[PDB]
């Protein structure tokens, strides 16, 4: 559809998908509550609240 | 292994994180102290003699 950031969502898996989903679309995945990071995330295109 | 040692004083090295959940049970069974088990976890550059 187009869009320029996408927030959320808020379990850890899901999170973790939308945002590969997103670091490699190149869109900002910008969460808001707390996910298990891994730890060899390469992920540049995400921000954190 | 450790109860079959007498439950010495042990000290994890986890490389990332990730070992506390992979160790969990371990871990939450002991008492995490300086004489019981202490887990210290490698750093970013990865050099463990400090």
């Amino acid at each position: 559809l187009g869009v320029a950031a996408i927030f959320g969502p808020s379990h850890s898996s899901s999170a973790n998908a939308v945002q590969s989903i997103c670091n490699a679309l190149g869109v900002p995945h910008i969460q808001t509550r707390w996910k298990h990071q891994v730890s060899d995330n390469k992920d540049s295109f995400y921000v954190s609240l | 292994i450790l109860k079959s040692f007498n439950y010495p004083s042990a000290s994890l090295i986890c490389a990332k994180a990730e070992c506390l959940l992979r160790l969990e049970e371990l871990v939450r069974g002991f008492l995490i102290s300086k004489e019981t088990l202490s887990v210290r976890m490698l750093d970013d550059s990865r050099d463990p003699t400090p």
